[PDB]
């Protein structure tokens, strides 16, 4: 029994252990009371204006659309506190774990600005916070490792399986499963048991209302289409809430096609794998013939999970959204193009959405189009990475 | 009717199960039918065999890495089937049970993955990661197949939750010791007399307590607390751990502690 819609259409639920069910439903029911609640929408305003920097700036681009009749804005999510999205939900589910009494967080995290993101919020509100994240990300990401530590929250190197996102995310479950008492578990992504992808789009959809209210300032029309990377799928659901009730608005999503779809290492579920039952929800999943979930691949650890949210695969059956891939070489040469001819350094994630909106305005270059791609972080993380293949190239 | 047979018999004589888990095909599949013979022949009155599955997210390191020995020796579902259908040739009373992720089930279809249990002579399936509220088309399939279908009563469980799983789990009732998963290293409580006591207000399949009993003395409280028994898993696979070179040792020490985990359920 749940005061909410636990799925969206066939897609979402909650299939976790039975223990769990309990706090999936304490939070349902605070998240609920919290958002009729006006003291609370004024708490999380007032953090998410004086504290974390909303709203945050749409950006035309100059440069990168010359010659072509594509114009490009960018939802400059990467200039919010801590460097991306992330922050604006981890407050707002922040403020819940108060309201609730819990003392402590858990959070996973891969590209690490989930991580960093939890980490300032259990700061700021007096919470014990521990971060799981795969050991390759530790490397790959470690910028925000020290940014993390810093902070005062304890990293936990998660060495099992891939050693990336999934395996952060069924530690966190394991750990959550023992101490949800005392703990709230900080899911850091539109996917997981209800409520999770319900709230985290909640507390993720400013981005497309500022965007709504931004392009009809500037341009006195709404978007041909708006365009966002999707590795759990939080930024892309904020930005898209907004405007699913506006039909003419286009809805795309870009996942990681890693080295190439065909390769099979890729973080392409939705497009490419198929429906299961894993981290506690129902959703397309990179799976084997018999049932076992796979391991994703991405250049970029953020977008590197086997599974997506399940109301992406909802406005996907139904032709609401589309969604498409981007390989890492693509993702790559959009990144070092915003740095080179916009200033602005993209998180290699973000650099995914921005690359498709390339292609869009290329390959159709005497096309028409109004696009907005959600910037969704800062590449800061990435610049050692990228710098070491540049080189090397 | 094979539980149904076995507590019957077991309250005749006076005795709680005792009930082993270990992973099929860990370390290798003839090790593991021959481990699974073991634990028979030292007096484990019924089984609870878990598949290997990837992601196995009620389970703490030492079955994680039962799930990955497995693996390593190529072991798949199919190949688990087989196994049981192996065991029940040999073993025509005793109650097998299978813990179960629910990928794996829903994987080729649910209907088809319970007729496959019906088929190799399987009496029960515990899906680990689907709760009583998601449970419709995984009890259904159970049924139709004459499966029993189990379900969990948590130390956290309200009276809606008692009731239901009283109502929709067959076979026994899993009683968990305590939050967390799986392992020997975490103790659990002594079960819950209120809720054991409210089972069977209820008429709910006779409980058997698991999680973190890896002692002949949490046994022995179990049946007094009145649970019909207890499982003991990450116990048993830390001696297969731990006798990976040695073979023979790990059957000898395997009969031992199994011998003396029954011995402790007599009363
Ligand atoms: O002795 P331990 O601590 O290793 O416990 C062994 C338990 N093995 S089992 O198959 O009964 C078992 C039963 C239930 C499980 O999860 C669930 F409760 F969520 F359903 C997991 C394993
Ligand atoms: C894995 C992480 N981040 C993912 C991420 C993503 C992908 O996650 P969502 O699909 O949930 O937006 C997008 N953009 C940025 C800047 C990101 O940092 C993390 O921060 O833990
Ligand atoms: C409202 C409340 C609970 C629900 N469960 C399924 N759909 C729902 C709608
Ligand atoms: C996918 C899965 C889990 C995540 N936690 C934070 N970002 C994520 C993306
Ligand atoms: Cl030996
Ligand atoms: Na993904």
């Amino acid at each position: 029994t749940t005061l909410l819609n636990p799925y969206f259409g066939e897609f979402g639920g909650m299939y976790v252990p039975q223990i769990l069910m309990p706090a999936l439903n304490q939070l349902e029911e605070a998240f609920v009371s919290a958002q009729k609640d006006p003291e609370f929408q004024a708490q999380f305003a007032d953090l998410l204006k004086n504290y974390a920097g909303r709203p945050t700036a749409l950006t035309k681009c100059q440069n990168i659309t010359a010659g072509t009749r594509t114009t490009l804005y960018l939802k400059r999510e990467d200039l919010l506190h801590g460097g991306a999205h992330k922050t604006n939900q981890v407050l707002g589910q922040a403020l819940l774990a108060k309201r609730m009494g819990k003392s402590e967080i858990i959070a996973e995290t891969g590209a690490g600005q989930h991580g960093v993101a939890s980490a300032l919020a259990s700061a700021l509100l007096g919470l014990k916070c521990r971060i799981y994240m795969g050991a390759k990300d530790v490397e790959r990401q470690s910028p925000n490792v020290f940014r993390m530590r810093l902070m005062g929250a304890e990293v936990i190197p998660v060495h099992s399986g891939s050693a990336t996102l999934k395996d952060a995310c069924n530690e966190a479950l394991r750990d959550w499963s023992g101490s949800y008492e005392t703990a709230h578990y900080m899911l850091g992504t539109a996917a997981g048991p209800h409520p999770y992808p319900t709230i985290v789009r909640e507390f993720q959809r400013m981005i497309g209302e500022e965007t709504k209210a931004q392009i009809l300032d500037k341009e006195g029309r709404l978007p041909d289409a708006v365009i966002a990377c999707v590795g759990g799928g939080s930024n892309a659901i904020g930005m898209f809430a907004d405007f699913i009730n506006d039909t003419s608005v286009g809805l795309i999503g870009v996942e990681p096609g890693g080295h190439g779809i065909e390769t099979g290492e890729h973080g392409a579920p939705l497009k490419h794998g198929r429906v299961g039952i894993y981290f506690g929800m129902k959703a397309p999943m990179m799976q084997t013939a018999d049932g076992q979930i796979e391991e994703s691949y991405s250049i970029s650890a953020g977008l590197d999970f086997p599974s997506v949210g399940p109301q992406h695969a909802y406005l996907n059956s139904i032709g609401r959204a589309d969604y498409v891939s981007i390989t890492d070489d693509e993702a790559l040469e959009a990144f070092k193009t915003l740095c080179r001819h916009e200033g602005i350094i993209p998180a290699l994630e973000s650099s995914h959405a921005l690359a498709h909106a390339l292609k869009m305005m290329r390959e159709q270059p005497e096309k028409e189009q109004l696009l907005v791609v959600n910037l969704s972080g800062r590449g800061d993380k990435d610049i050692f990475t990228v710098h070491d293949i540049l080189k090397a190239r | 009717e094979r539980y149904e047979n076995l507590f019957a018999q077991l309250n005749d004589r006076r005795e709680g199960a005792f009930v082993p888990f270990v992973t099929l095909g860990d370390p290798g599949i003839e090790q593991s039918l021959k481990i699974i013979d073991t634990l028979i022949d030292a007096g484990a009155d019924a089984l609870e065999l878990g598949v290997p599955f990837s992601d196995p997210l009620a389970d703490g390191p030492t079955i994680q890495n039962a799930n990955l020995r497995a693996f390593a020796a190529g072991v798949t579902p199919a190949q688990c089937f087989e196994m049981l259908a192996l065991i029940r040739e040999k073993h025509p009373t005793i109650p097998i049970g299978l813990l179960m992720y629910a990928n794996l089930v829903f994987n080729n279809g649910i209907d088809a993955f319970y007729a496959r249990c019906e088929q190799v002579g399987v009496d029960s399936v515990l899906v680990a990661d689907v709760p009583v509220e998601e449970s419709a088309p995984f009890r259904q399939a159970a049924l139709r197949h004459n499966i029993a279908p189990i379900f969990i009563c948590p130390p956290n469980a309200d009276d809606d939750l008692l009731r239901q799983v009283a109502s929709y789990g067959r076979g026994y009732t899993y009683l968990l010791s305590r939050s967390g998963v799986t392992g020997a290293e975490n103790r659990g409580a002594l079960p819950l007399h209120h809720l054991i006591e409210k089972l069977k207000e209820y008429h709910a399949a006779p409980a058997l307590q698991g999680f973190g009993i890896s002692s002949p003395e949490q046994v022995s409280a179990a049946v007094r607390a009145g649970a019909a028994g207890a499982i003991s898993g990450s116990a048993i696979v830390k001696i297969i751990e731990k006798n990976l070179a040695s073979p023979k040792q790990m059957l000898a020490e395997l009969r031992s502690f199994v011998s003396a985990m029954k011995a402790a359920s007599r009363a």
